[PDB]
Parts: structure tokens; C-alpha cells; sequence
């Protein structure tokens, strides 16, 4: 306390912070959609060259 | 100058952005301007006052939310510039708006101004060498990898299906009708009201898309379940207070297959597609039954691809073969394949450059969009 | 041109004082006017007939006391005259009101009239050049320098509570109840009449703040300690005897937190943090009971905020951390944070001009009040 | 077992009844259950410790008022049931709970726990042969003739906005905010509390109400009296004090057309009914806007007309013809349509028997809510 002991009434003995205990997507699983690898790679490496 | 083109892939509640040739879009963030309700009084706080991205959804409470794109529908055009630009930003690609071609998307039948003023933005404020729209459907099977199948994708806005036949899009066979995610969203905050949970302010509209996304299954048997009890599953809040949602939890998401329940004369996701279906030739339906790629966000409820089956099998004739596919991703499928789209040769051919957008205008823009 | 700034921080019971950029308030004196009881008649006694500042403390006995500022709304402006006058006088200040800006403080969901005749005191009366009166809340975060919390201070006269999340505040979940320190004392007064000790003496009221401010504390548990008959403490005097206050020494602060030992209805000081935080949004809840900052004197007695957390947890939600965070310069935050708001740069545009003043008038200050 | 329904408008404000074919209540006594303050000891003093209605009137001073029902839903049932228990005593009806029908109103969106707890109240604790929940919309427009309009109600605690067409009501279009009467008056005290006046007791929450009652208007436009800064009329309180208002007699009452005051985003009330009446039906919004009926005692402020129908006129399309009846007995525009509905003999078919609910349960109040 540098500059906090001139003040007349400056609380101490007690603590500063009063805390509390501190303590501390299933679609994609289902059965109905046979579900697909995206891989861009390989769908890049498909599309490389078929020109329009 | 064609340098790594910029695939911005919009949508009505979570914009995907992101330069082509990356497997993952890396720079995603919800669709909304937020702008603080409060008044600020301490010097030194929050700075700029319209916050679009992660900083919106860390102070939501802080402010207020409004949509800028209805039912893929662009409703206030200062908001969405302001969403682009924050694309363009610091803090998600750190680029010029120049030096990149752009490779936007949107939902099928859509009205002609959103695509002449969507590329009057694009083309005048920020100036892009080349710009692209397409649609939906067509990048889910470049991603997929196939070239065939029916493009089923429910949106967070928009609930359309376009079918491909191995890359010939039938323009007269798209069903598109606007009751999606978002209005599953809407229908589930009025059940709640009539829970007792009344969220109600814009910045708490998220906690009902949270609740949605999350504590939210399809039945199978329809009334079965709409009619019986429920078991009243607890649900934790962010304030840390404790929901008991019960009935609606499964009432609330049946508005994709039937929207008499929101009073609208329309027709559920399985008469879209089944519709969609029927309305081309009559050499095509089996290819098109067997190949159904879903996508789209509000895909993705428990119990969904089961009722889809079922109400497909009670359409579609006897004896036909139905099939439905899904990517894994399947929040990021149409971002993933424009950028491979946009990686090819013949995105060369395929925008529009703005020599191309001096010279005649919105008429290039429908001409080379179709 | 313009000079080092003045923050004329004001107060139910305790007026402090200084210049900007200082550290610590060098004039602090309690805010009461003393004025003669009994006849002069030496030639060569006291001179002035009104006693302000510390040569009031130094004559208690032959002063008869009175506090012109209740529950912070001012009600005798002579009084406010002479004591604005002393701030400025040759004990305190020494200085010039027409040579110093003026950061005044005032408690929140005050009287206009308070403010308007504010005005025309510090620009009729003094001919200062510029005033900003301000809120108490931002200035004690400022001396925290925090940027998010829940101020709950507790003054001589008025307790509130101002959530404000990241430099912003909500001027809808203002609490504001005038039950505080003064009232405290009023009724440990009571206490001590019904205990067998006379204190109907204005000047002696001074010593009873004295007793309520050294041998006061807070019980956990209060019925429970109030059936167990205490040792009965015993406290001296500025006289000599000695008192046996007893019992009535923890059950007369219980009256911040049960407002119902005064016959008032009202809310208590933790109903009063508890409802501030629920009036406010829902996802800016756990971050407003994670800081909660103190201030004001009456918020400085044994145990406190340990009865305050075990309140909270009974009325806050199920497992959320608080931090009931109070600093040692909980009687002078206020003072502190004037300091820093004063000696920054935008305050050279936050205040009010003296020729504003004269254009507008109240208009300005009323436009200015956040 | 019947003779004579029992109407009962269970408002939040004020609860009104009387028996069926009664052209007026012939009870309207507030909705709040009045508890005593102060210790008897004086023997021959009042008896009792809950007085309703008529002597929780006159002997206010004594008493602290606990509303037991706020925003048309229930907080205390023993409250609830002490009111009700009221209404079938010596001083108000006589009659016993088993002898007649029951006709309770309700406020639309309510939960169904309140519908449910009603009915076990009235199949429960009174043994009532038949009970009907109503909608506070259709029975105003059975007391003013009409078949098709736009009730447009605001009681003391919740104002919606429901179309009804032909006898059809479009449950889909209902609007309803929970800002009414209630905020009003709290928000006139808060005005009161900038003003110098402050209100915090129960009992004295009354008092505001009367101010209210007593002084306060709507003016025209929102901003040709703000900065007018206009004359403070006086207005006596119940003991013989003086209060001058100014600018809060039409400030507090713009609560209901901008709820943005209160800090809450929400619509006005001319937003809630123009947003009821747009969301109907294409063909009907002519004969919804030349029918307007309005209910609720917060429909008469002075100038409420006047307001309303500018504000209308300014969000409907240009030159619609908007009519807006407002009859003489908007208290009890929907008590008197109960007694005309209990009077008929449709009313038969549509109540709920007593082993209805027993073989069934909320299930049956569930069917018959429309
Ligand atoms: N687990 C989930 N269950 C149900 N819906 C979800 C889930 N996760 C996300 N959603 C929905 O996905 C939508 C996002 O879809 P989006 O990819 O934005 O479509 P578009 O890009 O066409 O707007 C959100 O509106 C949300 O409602
Ligand atoms: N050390 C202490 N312990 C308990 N109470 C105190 C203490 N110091 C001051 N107080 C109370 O606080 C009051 C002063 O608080 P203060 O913060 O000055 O209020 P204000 O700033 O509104 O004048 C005094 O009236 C006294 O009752
Ligand atoms: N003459 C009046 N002018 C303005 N407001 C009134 C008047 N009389 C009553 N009120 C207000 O309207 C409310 C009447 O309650 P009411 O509208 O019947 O509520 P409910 O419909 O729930 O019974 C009162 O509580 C008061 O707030």
C-alpha cells in the first residue's frame, strides 16, 4: 500500500474478493442416409480437365 | 489478373466465406448486424458500434440483432455491405476486394433484383475483377462428386430441391418453398410461450436457435407422439437456469413437414421433393429417387432422414428403389464444392468480368447466369 | 486555455475533495453544517457562525449539527453554498472557481432540480468554466479499471446498483433505494434509546455514527445469533463514561439487508444486486455475477460481503462463480475514479461549457447526463 | 344442477362478475389481496388478516398490496383462490360453488399450466358443475354487436390484437405484448421519482395509479409538447399534499406506443394491431381496418383515439379507411359479452362437465379452448 495508508478510513484485515467454490450432431449416425465422404480432393482430381 | 478466387457462399443464418482450394471454410459466422442497445458511457469501451462476426456472438446480450436476408431474400442491402465488407476484413480473409474474383451463391428462384443489386455491389463498391452467382444445388454435387441426384437442402430461409441429371438442370422441375430453420426457430418461441418461457428480445431469439439446434428431434409416427404425453427433459440456459421444454421439443420442428401448423397453405419437405421429382420426365424418376443428396442446414434434426423415408415411400409409387445420400459435413457442402468449382479451368468462362458488367449491365449478369 | 480540474466529489455524509490527477483526495471533510447552540459572550471566542470542515469536529459539543444533503437529493442550497464555498476556500483549496473545471458526482435516479440547480449554483454563483456532473458507478469502476461489473455502493445516504457491461450501461436496471449509512445510525440510535442510552442530541449523533462505524458488524446467521444472549461489549466515549451496546450491535446493520426493522417496505442491499442483475439481459448474467464491485462507505463492515455472498447464492442461480470483489479504497473509488476521468482527454469535450450554459441553459446539462 | 352462470373476467387489473343475463358486473373489485402492516393491540380492532375489494380500499394505509396475478398469469394461487372464495361470499354473490356455471376469461398465448391450475382450482377447491374458458376478444365483440373486427384490448397487465372475421378468428395473427397498465403506472412512478416524488410502498402504488387515472393524456405528436416543456398542473393526493407534474402526465402513457422506454425491444401498440392485421388473410385487411374495436382499461387515456388512429393511418396503405369503435364500456366490454355468451344455450354444449375433467383432465379444457 504505497499511497493508501494516509487515508483515515482504508479497510484491512479482511480479503479484497469474496468468491464461491469454483468447480467445474446425431444425424450423422443414423441408419436412413447412407452417408458420403466429401474429399474435395478427389472430386477436383474428377473435374480437373472436363472442359465447358 | 486471376489469382485464388474468393468463394463467399451466403446464406440466411450463417455465412460461409473463404478462399477456393481450402477443404474447410475457414472463416464461417452468423448472419446478423448487431448493434448495442444500451447506452455506452464509460470511455475506452466497445468501438465501431455495429458488430458483425465473432464479437457479435461473444456480447450478445450487449446488443440487438437483426437480420439483413429474409428467405434468401437481401432485405436492407446498407447491412449486407457491411457483412461483405467484414468479409473482406482484418479479422476474416485480410485481402483486397480487388485482386480476387468472387464466387457467390444463392438460393434458386430468388427475385431478379437480389441478383442485379447483389452484382451492382460487387461491381461498384467493392470492385471485383469477376463475379459469379450460381446456384446451390450444382456446387452440393461438385462437392459430392456426382453429377446426377436430387439437391434437397433446408437452409436456415430456404427449403428448395433442384434435380440434376448428370448436368442438365431442369429449371422447371424446382420446388422452393420459404419455411425453413429459421421459422422453426419463430414457431418453437411461440410454443414456448405457451410454456411459460417467454424469450422475446432479439438478443434472446439466439437462445431459441440454440434450443432448436440442440434439444430438438423429429418423430417418426406423427400424431402418435403430438398427441400423447411427453417426458419433460431439462434444458440448462446461459444464465444458468434450468427449461423444462416437454411437448414442443418435437412439435416445433414437424413445421418442415407440414406448415398448416403455422397457418400457411404450402407443403412439407417430402411433397418438395417428391414434387420436384414428379414434375420431370418420366425417363428420369428412378435415377432421381435413387439419388437424393441432402443438405442444407435444418438437415440435421434426430429423426429426420427416418420420416423423410417414410413420407417418401407414402408418395412415391410402389417398388422404386429410394435412396437418400448425405456428405458429413453437411453444413459446409455448398461452400466446398464452389471451391472446387471456382478451382477449375473453366471458371475462366464462367464469370462475368466487369468490362463484361461496364458494357451491358444486369443483362449480362442473367444472361451468364443461366 | 484551461487548468487542472476540480472533482468536487459530493456525498450524503462525506464531501471529498482535490485536483485531477492526483492520487489520493487530500480534503476530505464531512458534509454538515455547524452553526452555535448556546450564547457568545467573551470577547475573543469563535467567530463565523458557520462551521464547516474540520474545526466542526474539533467543537462537536457546541455545534448544532445538520445535514443538508438526504438521500442525496440536496434540500437546503444555502448550506450547499457555504459548503461549495469551503471546498474553495482558503483551508481546502485555495484556488478559484472561475480558474478550474468542475467534475461533480451525483447518485443515480435523482431530482432534475438537483441537477438544474446545480447548474446555477457552480455557473451563477461560482463562475466556473466548465462542469460535468456524472454518475458514481463508471467512476468507481474507472478506479478499479475494470470495464464490466456491478457497482454496488452503499453511501451515507442512498445504496444502488448499476450493472454496466463492458464500458456500457443499462439505465433500465438502475436500483436505487434510500436506505443507507445515515439510516443506519438513525436506528442504531433507536437501538441505544431502547437499550437505556439518550442520543436525541443532533451534535451526538456524531457519536453515534462513531459507535456504528467501530463496534458494528454483520452476523451470518441473524435470528440465530440474536437468541444467544452475547457478551455485551463494552465501548468508551468522547466523554469518558462507557456503553454497553449489547445485542443491539449486529442486528442494527441487519437493516441494509431487511428493510423491514425500520417499517419501510423496500427491497434489502442483496435484493437490490440480485434484481439489478435480473433486470438486465440474459446472456450478460454470468459475467455481471462474476464482478460485482463494491464502493461506498456503508459497504465496510465486518463481514459484509460474506453475508452478501451467502445472500446471492440464495437468490442467485444454481453453480455461478461470484466474485464479490471489494477494494480497499471502497470509501474513496469514487474520488479515485474522478481523478482518472478528469485527467483523461476526452473529458475536454464531455463537459458543459460555461457558454453552452448560457445558450442552452438546463437543456445542455439534461442532454450531458451520461 | 345450474341457474344463472357466474361470469367471472379474471383481469389482472380488476376482476369483474356477476351472473349470466346481467346486463352490467355487478362486482368489480380490484385484483389484490391486501395484508396489514402494523400490529393489532387494541382489542375490537379489524378482523381478519386478508381483506379484498371493497374494504382493502379504504383502509389502504394500513395494508401492503400483493397482486397475485401479473401479465394475465398467476404468481400466488392462494392468493387467486382467496379473490375467488371472495367473489362466492356473504358480500359479493351468496351462492355456493356447485350451483352454477363457471365462466372465467382468459387473456390469449396464455401457458396451459394456468388453464390447467384454473380448472383444478374450479373442480377442486370449488366444486363447480361447469367451467368454460373463453378469449378476452370474442366477448367484446358480442357486447358491441359486431361479428368481424379487430379487438384490440389493453388491460392493466397485457394488450394483443386479435382479427376475428365473420365469427372466424385467425389464431395465427394474434400479436400480444405483455406492456400494459401495469408499466404504465410504474413507469409514471419512476417519472414521479425523476420529478422529486417518490413512491415505494404498496399502498402508494395506488396513489399512482390514480394520478394516472386522474392526469395523465396522450398527445397527438411525441415531439410538439417534449421540448414545449409545458405548464405543471397540480393534482391533489389523498391526504391534502400538492404534486405539479409537467411533463410526465403524457410522457408516461407513451410507454405503450414505443416500449423502447421501459428498455424493452417489443412493438407498440399500434404495431401490435397493424402486425395483426397485415399477417391475416390478403382479401380481409379493408374489413379489418374499418373494424377496430378496442377494449382495456389503458384504451382510456385522453387522446388515445386520436393517437391510435394516426398511427394506423401511417403504417396502412394510403388512403384505406380506418374506423376504429370505441364503445362506452371498454372496462367491461368483456364481462358484458359473457353474459350474453352464459345467457345463450350454446354455452351448454360448450362447457366442460365435472366427470369430463375427472375421466380426462387438462386434456379436455386443452379441446374446448376455442
Ligand atoms: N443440430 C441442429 N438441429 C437442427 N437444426 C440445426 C442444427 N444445427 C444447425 N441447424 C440449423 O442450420 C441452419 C443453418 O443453415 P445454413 O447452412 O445457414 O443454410 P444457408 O447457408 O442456406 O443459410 C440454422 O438455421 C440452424 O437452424
Ligand atoms: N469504517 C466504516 N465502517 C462502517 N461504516 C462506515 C465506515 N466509514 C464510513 N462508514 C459509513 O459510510 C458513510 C460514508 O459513506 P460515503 O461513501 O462517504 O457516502 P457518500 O459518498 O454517499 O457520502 C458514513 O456515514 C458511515 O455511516
Ligand atoms: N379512466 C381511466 N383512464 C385511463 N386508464 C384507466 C382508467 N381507468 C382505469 N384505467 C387503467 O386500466 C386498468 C383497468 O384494468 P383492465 O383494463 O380492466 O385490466 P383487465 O382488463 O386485466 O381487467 C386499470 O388498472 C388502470 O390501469
Amino acid at each position: 500500500d504505497p499511497k493508501y495508508a494516509d487515508l483515515p478510513g482504508i479497510a484491512r484485515n479482511e480479503p479484497d474478493v469474496y468468491e464461491t467454490s469454483d468447480l467445474p450432431l446425431e444425424e450423422l449416425t443414423s441408419t436412413s442416409v447412407e452417408h458420403i465422404i466429401v474429399n474435395p480432393n478427389a472430386a477436383y482430381d474428377k473435374f480437373k480437365d472436363k472442359r465447358v | 489478373i486471376a489469382n485464388q478466387p474468393v468463394v463467399i457462399d451466403n446464406g440466411s443464418g450463417v455465412i460461409k466465406a473463404g478462399f477456393a482450394g481450402d477443404q474447410i471454410p475457414k472463416y464461417c459466422f452468423p448472419n446478423y448486424v448487431g448493434r448495442p442497445k444500451h447506452v455506452r458511457v464509460m470511455a475506452g469501451a466497445l468501438e465501431g458500434d455495429i458488430f458483425i462476426g465473432p464479437k457479435a456472438e461473444e456480447h450478445r446480450g450487449l446488443l440487438s440483432i437483426r437480420y439483413p436476408m429474409e428467405h434468401g431474400i437481401v432485405k436492407d442491402w446498407n447491412d449486407m455491405e457491411r457483412i461483405w465488407q467484414y468479409v473482406y476484413s482484418k479479422d476474416q480473409l485480410q485481402t483486397f476486394s480487388e485482386e480476387h474474383p468472387v464466387l457467390l451463391t444463392e438460393a434458386p428462384l430468388n427475385p431478379r433484383k437480389n441478383r442485379e443489386r447483389a452484382a451492382e455491389v460487387f461491381f461498384e463498391t467493392f470492385n471485383v475483377p469477376a463475379l459469379f452467382i450460381s446456384m446451390q444445388a450444382v456446387l452440393s454435387l461438385y462437392a459430392t462428386g456426382r453429377t446426377t441426384g436430387v439437391v434437397l437442402d433446408s437452409g436456415d430461409g430456404v427449403t428448395h430441391a433442384v434435380p440434376i441429371y448428370e448436368g442438365f438442370a431442369m429449371p422447371h422441375s424446382i420446388m422452393r418453398i420459404d419455411i425453413a430453420g429459421r421459422d422453426v426457430s419463430r414457431f418453437l418461441r411461440l410454443y414456448l410461450r405457451k410454456e411459460g418461457y417467454d424469450f422475446h428480445s432479439s438478443s434472446e431469439f439466439e437462445i431459441v436457435k440454440a434450443i432448436k439446434e440442440r434439444a430438438c428431434y423429429l418423430s417418426i409416427n406423427p400424431q402418435k407422439d403430438e398427441t400423447l404425453e411427453t417426458e419433460k427433459a431439462q434444458y440448462y440456459l446461459p444464465d444458468g437456469s434450468t427449461i423444462e421444454i416437454g411437448p414442443s421439443r418435437f412439435r416445433a420442428p414437424e413445421l418442415l413437414f407440414r406448415p398448416d401448423l403455422i397457418g400457411e397453405e404450402s407443403e412439407g419437405i417430402h411433397e418438395v421433393l417428391v414434387f420436384a421429382i414428379q414434375k420431370s420426365d418420366m425417363d428420369l424418376r428412378r435415377t432421381l429417387f435413387s439419388n437424393i443428396v441432402l443438405s442444407g442446414g435444418s438437415t440435421l434434426f434426430k429423426g429426420f432422414g427416418d420420416r423423410l423415408l417414410s413420407e417418401v415411400k407414402k408418395l412415391a409409387p410402389k417398388d422404386v428403389k429410394i435412396r437418400i445420400s448425405a456428405p458429413q459435413e453437411r453444413l459446409y457442402s455448398t461452400w466446398i464444392g464452389g471451391s472446387i468449382l471456382a478451382s477449375l479451368d473453366t471458371f475462366k468462362k464462367m464469370w462475368v468480368s466487369k468490362k463484361e458488367y461496364e458494357e451491358d449491365g444486369a443483362r449480362s449478369i442473367h444472361r451468364k447466369t443461366f
